[PDB]
């Protein structure tokens, strides 16, 4: 979607 | 019978996406995301079909699948819910795209 919430998979 | 030909091929394809060969970019789909720990307390709102390869296999193990199309349905639903949640600029969509490629040609080689 536009944003909502992004999965915390930033550099995993 | 114990897994029809189509379903046996599913077992093999699923196994591959689960193999450490793909794990480097398949782990997002191994098991459902730890949404609560991930800070994603809105995960169950966006994801209406939370499915993962382990549950696909689980259901396959229970032989609830009749054909490989039902498998394809469930596995692709997993990649589908990923695209629902994560915007195009995210790791999990890029990993989903790549894993979609392998799975796509796996099913493409699979005769029905």
């Amino acid at each position: 979607h536009n944003l909502l919430r992004i999965k915390q998979f930033l550099q995993s | 019978g114990k897994l029809s030909e189509q379903l046996k091929h599913c077992n093999g394809i699923l196994k591959e996406l689960l193999s450490k060969k793909h794990a480097a970019y398949a782990w997002p789909f191994y098991k459902p995301v730890d949404a609560s720990a991930l800070g994603l307390h809105d995960y169950h709102d966006i994801i209406k079909h939370p499915m993962d390869l382990s549950t696909v296999k689980r259901k396959m193990e229970n032989r609830d699948y009749r054909d490989a199309q039902e498998f394809a349905a469930d596995v692709r639903l997993m990649f589908s819910n990923c695209y629902k949640y994560n915007p195009p600029d995210h790791d999990v969509v890029a990993m989903a795209r790549k894993l979609q490629d392998v799975f796509e040609f796996r099913y493409a080689k699979m005769p029905d």
